[PDB]
């Protein structure tokens, strides 16, 4: 009827992931899109906080490296496992999802990872 | 005095002439005082005498009245007409195999209840020593999961169960959780391998309706939601466990 | 043999669109979108913060589009969509005994977006004072 | 039809059912038990239940206290061989439950908490808040789900037993869902049906509880026990006629008249007690009788609130408080604001007498075991002889698991010393059944059933209720000898297969019938006072141990008449004086 002992699920690990992806963009998330998305291209920002060159002074200072690491992926990891079973609720059919999505989010993963170490 | 009358639409389904189901209509005597089920027991007794239904506590603590009003699942004997005046229309339970009218197969709910092994697992202690010594604290800990009347309204508001069939569903998942959480089992490990399948807690994406629509708030929701960071911590158990 | 015919409803990809809870949830689920979309967005002023100034000031300038001014105002709102649904979720997978009665989730909830709030104001400090 | 082996077959997954067959199940590790009901397990009335279930647990009562209870409460109609083997093996029972997962309410150093109820001077009534039956019926039939030994039946409408040359040899009973009869073979057959409170219009019993088991036992020449003495409780909602729990007034609920007097003053259980503290044996907490008694008195005086749903009193609640009233009467006050919109907090409840618990049952020994060997009953269906004239509150979810356990030992021995019987007799006996079904299947007339179930309620209820004539009495017999004609001109119109109801509740109807002549009969006869069973005429008015401490038997012959019998009644240490 019900299988007498079903294969485990990897899931925890997407889950974990999304865990604490979903909470990291749940507190940061929105001041930075304030930051980025808003106030620097409207020059909404005192003198030359958000100037190429503090940008940069910032992103390549150690504590700048991790965050915009995990600013950038951790978020990646929360979303993705969201479309991907959202592909699931709206009934769509995509082959290899799991490899899609989730291969994505190593892919940009493995992406941000050289930036921060530098170009 | 002179009650009031309410078109009551009610989707009926023969298996032996109907090929699929279809709306019926019946005009029924009310007053702030009738509920759903007063209605169908009128139906049957004076309209249509094969109008087939579930139900017996009257009183929303047995948990066979399930079904559908208005798209949203209840239980028939905690429904009232004085909340419909604007239309009404009642279909057999959601996400559930139709039988009869609205009587719907339960089997799957059954089976899923039965194999989390629902029960006090481990424990050696015999009636002459006593019973267990448990504090308010302790109970606290899963008294509200225990409260669930099997209705399986929780079912019929669950997508992701009307998406996949085999997950085990909200209620199972609490009851388990509920033996898992009492200080008093000790076969947590003997449910897991449900909890952890794909048909298990992992089949749930929170939508959060059954919670919702559950009469006797049991917030399974909050159940799986936490048998899901169970299923973690054994998860993480096993990788490191190579023993 | 049986004069049973079980009638099994069908599901449709639009069962969503029904009931407004359901809409909501999708609405809530939505919210993924926008926010890979800001991921990749940094990714791009990342590798323009690499390339020097001059890409840099490209970066600035696809900002100031203003159609890609409204999309980010719009993610800023999935934003808080998310943050607002996520945290009061949250709460419902811990279970906390204090003296005897199961609590929660408002004294979480109320932590989660106390701390938001300091980090808003400390990000946006660190961010602009110095 | 198909047929179903098995070692001992059990009717009825309600708390005794369940009890049983576990306690089956654990006796005989190889046994095969074929454990049936017409809906599933946890459906069964005992879900309903709120009080709580008794067994002596403070170190200042004693099994003799419990025991001394029962019997007073019983106006001396107990066996009280039972009653001594009853409050003994309660502790054990209860405690067991704790076992098997019961969430019984605790006091603060994790021991389980009791409190008062039926009366009883020392409280000893084991409870899980105000779902006590919930939290039993469940427990009972999860644990139940670890035994393969059980194999259930759900959903399935026992027709009839199979009895030949004085011996049980299984039943007939109906897939309810598939319309097919089936055949299950045993030597041990245990009723666990429960009472049939449904045959009176207002009560608080589930729409199941219809009497089947007892309807069926009366067809196979055993008798039901004092079946006159049915149990009103004094507060139950209008219409619904669902129970606010005795509780609300343990808490200091007050009942007060349409002029807000609390009219039990003047009824001998003065004198008024102040809203804070309430007091066992008074005001709102003294004599059930008395305080069902006192509804009629006053409303005979015209002091009851008319109300659409028919008159009654006010049970006032307001001055509990919040965290008491929700801390220990959450469900009732959910119920209260569903059924009659009303907050025991803001409002008074409106309430009145409903009839509630059927004393009467089964003719059984102090086994369980009936005159027919092999078939047992247990629960509200039988009458192990342990409630007498008026059961004491608490005591019945107590007596399933105690004498639920005992039956199922007990069949489990019965079916394996039983040896063999005639093949083509019990083949015979099945065959009859059928034809019998077809017989009401083909039935035509033009009655309708439900106005025969309504006008056989009121019948009851005017004609067997709390205060009892013989005038009225024999009106009641008259109606339901008159309703038994009009049974057999009714037309079942539905002749579906699958899930037809309207035959089901047809033969549930039938049932009852049965069952309320011998509740009728049994106690125009009893002309005496004696527990739940008062009349007003002359000469019968009060107590008589002289010529009445008997028990009553109601048989059911061939030609459809009820006949009467009288039993002696075991004493033991404590006589009737
Ligand atoms: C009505 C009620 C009774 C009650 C109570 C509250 C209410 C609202 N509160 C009580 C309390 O607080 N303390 C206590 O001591 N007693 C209380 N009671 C009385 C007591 O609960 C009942 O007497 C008792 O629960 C009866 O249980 P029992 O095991 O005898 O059976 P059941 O629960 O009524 O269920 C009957 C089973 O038999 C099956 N059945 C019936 N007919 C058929 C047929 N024809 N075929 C197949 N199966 C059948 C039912 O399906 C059920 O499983
Ligand atoms: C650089 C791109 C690399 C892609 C990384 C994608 C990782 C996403 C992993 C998702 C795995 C999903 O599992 C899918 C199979 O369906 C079965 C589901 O039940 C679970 C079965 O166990 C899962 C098996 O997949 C294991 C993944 O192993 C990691 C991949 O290592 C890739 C390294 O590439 C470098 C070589 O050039
Ligand atoms: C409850 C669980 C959770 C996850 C991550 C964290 Cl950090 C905390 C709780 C959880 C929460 C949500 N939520 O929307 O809030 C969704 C799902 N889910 O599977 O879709 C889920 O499993
Ligand atoms: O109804 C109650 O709460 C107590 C009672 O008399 C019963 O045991 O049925
Ligand atoms: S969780 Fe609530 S809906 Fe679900 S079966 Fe249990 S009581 Fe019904
Ligand atoms: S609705 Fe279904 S998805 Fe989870 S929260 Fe309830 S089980
Ligand atoms: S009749 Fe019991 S849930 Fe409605």
């Amino acid at each position: 009827m019900i299988n007498p002992n079903p294969k485990r699920s990897d899931e925890p690990v997407f889950w974990g992931l999304f865990g604490a992806g979903g909470m990291w963009s749940a507190i940061i998330a929105p001041v930075m899109i304030l930051l980025v998305g808003i106030l620097l291209p409207l020059g909404l920002f005192p003198g030359d906080a958000l100037s190429y060159e503090r940008v940069l002074a910032f992103a390549q200072s150690f504590i700048g490296r991790v965050f915009l690491f995990l600013m950038i992926v951790l978020p990646l990891w929360c979303g993705l496992h969201r479309m991907h079973h959202a592909m699931h609720d709206l009934k769509i059919h995509v082959p290899a999802g799991k490899w899609v999505f989730y291969g994505l989010a190593a892919i940009l993963t493995v992406v941000t990872l050289i930036g921060v170490v530098t170009i | 005095a002179e009650m009031k009358n309410l078109k009551i639409e009610v989707v009926r389904y023969n298996p032996e002439v109907d090929t699929a189901p279809h709306s019926a209509f019946y005009e029924v005597p009310y007053d702030a005082t009738t509920s759903l089920l007063d209605a169908l027991g009128y139906i049957k007794d004076n309209l249509a005498p094969d109008l087939s239904y579930r139900w017996s506590c009257r009183m929303a603590i047995c948990g066979s009245c399930g079904m559908m009003v208005n798209n949203v699942p209840k239980l028939a004997c905690k429904t009232f007409l004085r909340d419909y005046t604007d239309g009404m229309k009642v279909e057999a339970l959601a996400n559930f195999p139709i039988e009869r009218d609205l009587v719907v197969d339960m089997t799957h709910f059954i089976e899923s209840l039965e194999a989390i092994k629902p029960y006090i697992i481990g424990n050696s202690r015999t009636a002459d020593q006593g019973t267990n010594i448990q504090t308010p604290a302790q109970m606290a800990k899963y008294h509200q999961f225990s409260g669930c009347i099997n209705c399986g309204l929780c079912y019929a508001a669950c997508p992701q169960f009307g998406l996949n069939p085999e997950f085990i569903g909200p209620a199972a998942i609490t009851l388990a959780h509920r033996y898992n959480e009492d200080s008093r089992d000790h076969g947590k490990k003997e449910r897991m391998a449900q909890l952890n399948s794909q048909n298990g807690v992992w089949s749930c994406t929170f939508v959060g309706y059954c919670s919702e629509v559950c009469p006797k708030h049991v917030d399974p929701a909050a159940a799986i939601q936490q048998g899901k960071v169970e299923s973690s911590k054994d998860f993480l158990i096993a990788t490191l466990k190579p023993r | 043999t049986t004069k049973r015919k079980p009638y099994v409803r069908p599901m449709t990809s639009t069962w969503w669109k029904k009931l407004p809870f359901y809409r909501f949830y999708m609405l809530r689920e939505g919210t993924a979108v926008p926010a890979v979309w800001f991921s990749i967005e940094l990714i791009f002023g990342l590798f323009a913060l690499k390339n020097g100034p001059e890409a840099w000031a490209g970066f600035v300038d696809f900002l100031q589009n203003p159609v890609i001014v409204i999309i980010n105002l719009i993610t800023l709102a999935a934003a808080l969509l998310h943050t607002k649904t996520w945290f009061e979720l949250a709460p419902k997978a811990a279970n906390i005994i204090v003296k005897d009665e199961k609590m929660g989730p408002e004294p979480i909830i109320k932590s989660l977006w106390a701390v938001t709030v300091v980090a808003t104001i400390v990000i946006l400090f660190v961010a602009l004072y110095w | 039809m198909q047929t179903f082996q098995a070692d001992l077959a059990i009717v009825g997954a309600g708390g005794a059912g369940l009890r049983a067959a576990i306690a089956a199940a654990q006796a005989n590790p190889n046994a095969k038990i074929a454990l049936i009901s017409k809906v599933y397990p946890m459906r069964s009335h005992t879900v309903a239940a709120e009080g709580g279930s008794a067994a002596v647990a403070q170190d200042h009562d004693s099994f003799e206290y419990h025991f001394h209870d029962t019997v007073a409460g019983g106006d001396w109609l107990c066996e009280q061989d039972v009653v001594d083997y009853f409050v003994h093996h309660c502790p054990t029972e209860m405690t067991q439950l704790e076992l098997w997962g019961c969430p019984w309410s605790r006091r603060p150093d994790g021991s389980v908490n009791v409190r008062r109820f039926g009366g009883m001077k020392i409280e000893r009534t084991w409870f899980a808040a105000d779902k006590t039956g919930f939290h039993m019926l469940h427990t009972l039939f999860q644990t139940s789900l670890q035994f393969p030994q059980i194999q259930r039946f759900d959903e399935h409408f026992v027709l009839d037993i199979l009895v030949d040359d004085g011996h049980v040899r299984g039943l007939v009973a109906m897939n309810m869902m598939e319309g097919t009869l089936v055949q299950i073979r045993a030597n041990a057959v245990v009723m666990a049906t429960g009472g049939a409170g449904r045959v009176y219009r207002y009560n608080t019993n589930g729409g199941i509880v219809t009497g089947d088991g007892m309807g069926m036992a009366l067809s196979h020449g055993v008798p039901l026990r004092d079946m006159e003495f049915v149990q009103y409780h004094p507060t139950g909602l209008p219409g619904s006629g669902i129970l606010m729990t005795e509780g609300c007034r343990g808490e200091g609920g007050i009942l007060v008249n349409k002029n807000g007097y609390r009219y039990l003053q003047d009824y001998g259980m003065g004198p008024e007690t102040p809203l804070g503290e309430p007091k066992n044996k008074y005001m709102e907490l003294g004599p059930r009788d008395k305080v069902s008694q006192a509804f009629w008195h006053e409303w005979r005086k015209g002091n009851t609130i008319s109300t659409p749903r028919g008159d009654v009193v006010y049970l006032d609640l307001r001055h509990l408080g919040e965290k008491k009233l929700h801390e220990r009467l959450p469900f009732i006050c959910e119920l209260a604001k569903a059924y009659v919109g009303v907050d025991p907090v803001k409002e008074p409840i409106p309430v009145r007498p409903t009839a509630h618990y059927t004393m009467g049952g089964i003719e059984t020994d102090q086994n369980c075991e009936t005159r027919i060997k092999g078939l047992f009953a247990v629960g509200e269906c039988s009458s192990v002889g342990l409630h007498g004239a008026n059961r004491l509150g608490s005591n019945s979810l107590a007596e399933l698991v105690v004498f639920g356990r005992l039956a199922g030992e007990q069949a489990t021995e019965r079916a394996a010393t039983a040896g063999n019987g005639n093949e083509a007799a019990i083949e015979a006996q099945a065959a009859g059944v059928e034809q019998r079904l077809k017989d009401l299947v083909n039935q035509d007339g033009g009655e309708n059933w439900a106005k025969i179930r309504d006008e056989m309620g009121l019948a009851m209820e005017e004609g067997c209720g709390i205060y009892r004539t013989p005038e009225l009495m024999q009106k009641t017999i008259d109606k339901l000898a008159e309703l038994q004609e009009r049974f057999k001109r009714v037309r079942i119109t539905d002749t579906s297969s699958v899930f037809n109801t309207d035959l089901l509740y047809t033969i549930e109807l039938g049932h009852g019938l049965n069952v309320a002549e011998c509740m009728a009969h049994s106690a125009m006869a009893r002309k005496e006072s004696r527990g739940a069973h008062q009349r007003l005429d002359e000469g019968c008015t009060e107590r008589d141990d002289v010529n009445f401490l008997k028990h009553t038997l109601a048989f059911r012959d061939a030609d459809g008449t009820t006949r009467l019998e009288y039993s002696d009644v075991k004493i033991t240490t404590l006589p009737p004086a």
